[PDB]
């Protein structure tokens, strides 16, 4: 149980960019800037 | 308002007018200098 807790806390983490939500940087930043930032989030959240 | 080039930045903190949507949106007015402008950002302590 505390194994998926632990996994579904994580999506909330920022892993050091801006938003841990994909619908912030999409809906504001430019898309070379926001295709940097989901690529930061990507690979965070393949971490956990 | 935003399909205009009489105006010098359209600068929003396009991307901008899909993530105009909020609560009461205001129209803050005032008079600046060019050195002003500079500083109507977030921040700029």
């Amino acid at each position: 149980a505390q194994a998926l807790n632990t996994l579904v806390k994580q999506l909330s983490s920022n892993f050091g960019a801006i938003s841990s939500v994909l619908n912030d940087i999409l809906s504001r930043l430019d898309p070379p800037e926001a295709e940097v930032q989901i690529d930061r989030l990507i690979t965070g959240r393949l971490q956990s | 308002l935003y399909n205009s080039t009489f105006f010098s930045t359209f600068k929003c903190y396009a991307t901008k007018l899909n993530d105009l949507c909020f609560s009461n949106v205001y129209a803050d007015s005032f008079v600046v200098k060019g050195d002003d402008v500079r500083q109507i950002a977030p921040g700029q302590t």
